């Protein structure tokens, strides 16, 4: 059911609350993740805020996330053209 | 089972048939309470179980004599076809709520039919409906706790 | 050597089947009572299976 | 199938271990298992109180080991 | 065989009789309920569980002054994953 | 070239005293002399005593056996 | 009729008018079955989620009419009580009292006898607090009233019943009402205070006899 | 001279006190121990921080949560 | 193995409380042998936050504290082998 | 009065007990359980266990209306046991004696 | 040995960063990366949860204590698309 989610813009929640969003490209038997285009969030995550929808944010790029620290997934938008 | 077999008093049939996947050593026909039982040196594969209900009057509510008599009547009868000569006949007295079987026993079948007959007289829903139908016919009730 | 007399080489039973009563599972199920039909069947007199 | 951690680069080297509960330790490596439990000679404990506590040969469970730093040049 | 003499005999003797067990879980919620089944990991599927834990009102005054209250919630049928089990306990 | 099990092998060849320190309970330490262990690294220990370091308390235990995935260290 | 929920504190107090039995020409053969039929009509009024399944009668001469009048609800349990609870202390407080007496029409006045103590503490210790208040107000009316306000500065809101106190004031007034209860009991029951264990203190505030 | 599963072999039936990693203690006659060293204790009394909060009966204590076993 | 009971439970609207307290209410779509739970029509309340509607979720199986199944479930025909 | 103590189980037992929520034969104990259940797994009353038996016996179950009453009764139990005081407090705070 | 561990196999000798279970993050160049995500890295800066910066020319971090690993996007195009 995860091969039905490849190359998506996936929102992966860690067990600390450090959220990622990026390219769900490769996963593993332990659900070790490989995410391109991924950026990180801690405090505010967007549902069209009254102030600004994306602060508490950092650029990282491509990550290998270990599956030991991983909780959930959600697609946020369709994959880009490239 | 024929639909009129529950009150087919003169003759009988079988109700349950147990297939062993082996050959059981089985015993001589002894009552449900006969704790010391000797082994009949035949070996069988299919084992029938009959359920004979009765409504005992005061003279003839001995369920052990009834189970023994019905077993040795119906196994040695012409008008009652059993799959094997080896099997058990459980008689249940509804008017006195008694139970005993008489026929042959394979290992473990005697404590199983003992405890199963105990739980089946304590907890059967059709027996329960019979019991409270008798209680509402007699207008006899117990005090609620 | 006493490391072989211990019966050495630190083990970790991950994936490997464990020794004994570790695998104990038990399920209490009781299915609905499949009774048979007697009245108004249209079928022949003995019971269906 | 447990391959040993690739640590003959770090044999007989002065390393500072980080251990689990914010802890720290220093010493010479003397060997390992596939489970990365490390045996250490000349172990100085180096707690967060600030005073350095020598022991000698100790064994450290590999579960608790966060990082190795080879203080000596490999 | 040794399914019925090990330390999981607390669970396979409580699922036979359908008696209730008390489980102190890992986040200190207490599950009272009848085991419908269990396995090696103590993945206990449970029926009719009272989940009883403790709260405080968490500084409702602004001065951090309150006493812990016993809260509980009912769950009809649950599948408790058995890593979070600390202790399972048959009733007296 | 010695191993960890070579150290604990030689150490219950010594039967001297050691102090195990735990996973993340940094104040909690347990002193003892190992009588036996095998490959899951659970250790029985001789006349063990819990020492709480920040209050320096020595609660006596006796013949103990401690579970393997809890230890961080064994210092002689 | 005082229909007190221990858990939700929802006191359904039914007003019974003077004209129901001033000209009734009947014995208690109307009275028992009448209070039973009216509490059953309360049960029939509420939805099935809010209907109880366990009903406790204080006075023992009511569970036998409650068996008769609640055969539409065989799901409910009608038990007696060994501990009697002083809900005449509810009559003694002026709000419920003149509410009852001024009421010209029989009605189904609701109350929440725990004011909002369910956001602060349990429902058990709120019940023990309420029965401390009610029994201490039963053993002495205005003495327990002036204990119930530890200062004369505190006030209760018109939607509340008891004065708004927090945990420190409530524990101090609870030990004051508690030794008031035991002092009145040991004054009357011939025996001192210090010969009783907390199980006996418990069933003296609860209403049982030792 | 005595390895851990021989030790737990040695104390199935005597009163012991097994200490959890979370500071709880359990006193009682333990019944049995598997390969993972889950424990079945009978006649248990639960000592929270050196003070008992109750007699409890029969308890299963999961293997991932024990800190040690003490023979009393 | 009890996880095999969960993969028989396809298309059920269950809630799941995780180890982070997050309650996830949704129709379960897939289970692995490691209880890797893939859900749809997800209403996820991460605790100390307001609940968020999301169309699809995939919880890792280690991070499940417990499940909550509805009233209408026939487990006596589900936990058989 | 007993709190479920953090780092403690036994207070929850003292809470739930307070709340009242508690031939050469083989040679063995056959634990016969004789149990009546419906398809949902509920333990069945002997009157309605006999009713299920008799529906299956006669081959003719209930009508539509009695099945409506029975099914709505079972979800009345389900909606009741899965659980107006706050509404009473909010109506009292809007003005104390909500007379019906 | 699946595709992410093959990706970190193809990140050997490259600039890589690892955030750890305690929260320290380690930005350097890798030397060895094994099956169990153990990483021996070099020329590396250590950033604690204090926010401070340190450097040392080598480190060896255990795999299970890795939280995650910042990889370079040299590997984003090659070679994992067919996945």
């Amino acid at each position: 059911k995860m091969l039905q989610h490849i190359d998506y813009r996936m929102r992966c929640i860690l067990q600390d609350g450090r959220i990622f969003i990026g390219t769900f490209k490769a996963f593993d038997k332990h659900m070790n993740l490989i995410l391109c285009d991924c950026d990180e969030f801690r405090k505010i995550k967007p549902k069209n805020s009254k102030q600004a929808e994306r602060e508490e944010k950092r650029v990282l790029g491509l990550v290998l996330l270990r599956g030991e620290n991983l909780v959930s997934m959600t697609v946020e938008g369709p994959p880009p053209k490239d | 089972i024929h639909p009129r077999k529950s009150y087919k008093m003169n003759s009988s049939c079988a109700d349950i048939l147990l297939f062993a996947s082996y050959k059981w050593n089985v015993s001589r026909p002894s009552l449900l309470a006969d704790s010391k039982d000797v082994m009949d040196s035949t070996t069988t594969q299919k084992y029938w179980i009959d359920i004979q209900l009765r409504w005992g009057d005061y003279d003839s509510h001995d369920i052990e004599r009834y189970a023994r008599a019905k077993f040795l009547d119906y196994t040695t009868d012409n008008m009652s076809i059993y799959p094997s000569p080896t099997g058990v006949l459980i008689a249940i007295d509804l008017a006195y709520n008694l139970h005993s079987a008489y026929g042959n026993w394979f290992p473990g079948s005697k404590p199983l039919i003992q405890q199963a007959m105990a739980k089946i007289m304590k907890a059967n829903p059709a027996l329960y409906v019979l019991r409270e139908r008798i209680r509402k016919g007699l207008q006899l009730y117990s005090s609620e706790p | 050597i006493e490391m072989m007399k211990l019966m050495a080489s630190f083990d970790s039973t991950k994936g490997k089947k464990v020794d004994g009563s570790v695998n104990a599972y038990a399920i209490n199920v009781s299915q609905k009572r499949k009774y048979r039909q007697y009245m108004n069947r249209k079928g022949g007199f003995n019971r269906p299976l | 199938k447990a391959h040993p951690p690739e640590l003959k680069k770090f044999m007989d080297k002065k390393l500072s271990l980080k251990l689990n509960g914010g802890r720290h330790v220093q010493g010479i490596l003397r060997g390992f298992d596939p489970f990365m439990n490390l045996v250490i000679d000349e172990c100085v404990e180096m707690a967060t109180s600030g005073q350095q506590n020598n022991i000698g040969m100790v064994v450290i469970r590999g579960n608790s080991i966060i990082m190795l730093e080879a203080l000596e040049r490999v | 065989e040794e399914f019925n003499t090990g330390p999981l005999s607390v669970l396979t003797q409580s699922v036979k009789n359908n008696t209730q067990v008390l489980i102190n879980c890992r986040n200190n919620k207490k599950l009272l309920g009848r085991v419908k089944a269990f396995d090696r990991h103590c993945n206990m599927v449970l029926e009719n569980v009272k989940e009883m834990w403790t709260e405080v009102p968490k500084s409702g005054k602004g001065k951090k002054k309150s006493k812990p209250v016993n809260k509980d919630r009912y769950i009809s049928k649950m599948f408790l994953r058995g890593d979070s089990v600390i202790v399972v306990l048959r009733n007296p | 070239m010695v191993q960890p099990i070579n150290l604990i092998f030689r150490y219950l060849q010594n039967r001297s005293r050691i102090q195990v320190w735990l996973y993340e309970q940094v104040n909690m330490r347990i002193e003892g002399c190992i009588i036996g262990f095998d490959e899951y690294m659970n250790l029985v220990l001789d006349d063990a005593e819990e020492i709480h370091s920040k209050t320096k308390s020595r609660k006596q235990l006796g013949r103990i056996m401690l579970k393997g995935d809890n230890i961080t260290l064994l210092q002689s | 009729i005082f229909i007190f929920n221990p858990r939700t504190g929802q006191l359904f107090l039914k007003i019974i008018h003077t004209s129901v039995w001033a000209g009734q020409k009947r014995l208690g053969q109307l009275a028992k079955w009448k209070t039973a039929e009216e509490v059953a009509a309360l049960i029939r009024s509420l939805p099935v989620e809010e209907q109880p399944k366990q009903i406790i009668v204080t006075r023992k001469g009511m569970l036998d009419p409650l068996e008769v009048h609640l055969l539409d609800f065989p799901n409910i349990v009608i038990k007696g009580s060994e501990l009697q609870l002083p809900f005449q202390a509810c009559l003694k407080v002026e709000k419920f009292g003149d509410l009852i007496l001024k009421a010209t029409e029989p009605q189904m006045v609701l109350f929440n006898l725990y004011d909002d103590w369910l956001k602060t503490i349990s429902s058990y210790t709120a019940f023990s607090r309420l029965i401390l208040i009610l029994r201490a107000l039963h053993v002495n009316n205005d003495r327990a009233k002036v204990i119930l306000k530890p200062d004369k500065t505190t006030i209760t809101e018109p939607h509340h019943i008891w004065p708004t106190l927090t945990d420190e004031e409530w524990i101090k007034v609870e030990v004051q009402l508690k030794d008031l209860i035991l002092a009145d009991y040991g004054k009357k029951n011939n025996v001192n205070v210090a010969s009783l264990t907390q199980s006996e203190i418990r069933d003296i505030i609860l209403g049982m006899e030792i | 001279p005595l390895n851990p599963k021989p030790f737990l072999n040695g104390l199935t039936g005597k009163p012991v006190m097994v200490k959890l990693k979370w500071g709880m203690e359990y006193k009682g006659y333990l019944v049995s121990v598997d390969g993972y060293m889950n424990m079945q204790l009978a006649n248990t009394e639960e000592y929270i921080d050196g003070a008992l909060s109750g007699h409890l009966g029969e308890v299963l204590i999961r293997c991932n949560n024990v800190l040690y076993i003490r023979g009393v | 193995k009890l996880v095999r009971f969960l993969m028989k439970l396809s298309h059920e609207t269950v809630t799941i409380e995780l180890k982070n307290g997050t309650q996830v209410h949704g129709t379960i779509t897939g289970v692995d042998v490691s209880m890797n739970t893939h859900l749809k029509a997800v209403k996820m309340t991460l605790k100390n936050r307001e609940p968020v509607q999301l169309e699809t979720l995939s919880i890792r199986g280690n991070n499940i504290r417990y499940f909550i199944l509805p009233d209408s479930l026939p487990l006596d025909t589900l936990l058989v082998d | 009065e007993e709190p479920i103590v953090n780092r403690g189980l036994a207070a929850a037992l003292l809470l739930c007990q307070n709340k009242g929520l508690l031939k050469e034969k083989d040679g063995y104990k056959p634990d016969v359980k004789i149990e009546y259940v419906d398809e949902t797994g509920r333990k069945l009353t002997p009157k309605e266990a006999f009713r299920q038996l008799s529906h299956r016996f006669h081959g003719k179950g209930s009508g539509k209306m009695k099945t409506e009453r029975r099914m709505k009764k079972l979800d009345e139990e389900a909606l009741l046991k899965k659980m107006l005081g706050t509404v009473a407090l909010l109506q009292e705070k809007q003005k104390p004696y909500i007379v019906l | 040995i699946g595709v992410p561990i093959k990706v970190l196999h193809e990140a050997e000798g490259h600039i890589v960063t690892c955030e750890t279970n305690t929260g320290e993050v380690y930005r350097g160049k890798l030397i060895e990366a094994e099956d169990n995500m153990n990483c021996q890295m070099s020329n590396i800066t250590v950033t604690y949860r204090d926010g401070r910066v340190a450097q040392l020319e080598q480190v060896y971090i255990r795999g299970s204590k890795i939280r995650f690993l910042i990889l370079p996007d040299m590997l984003k195009n090659a070679p994992m698309l067919k996945s």
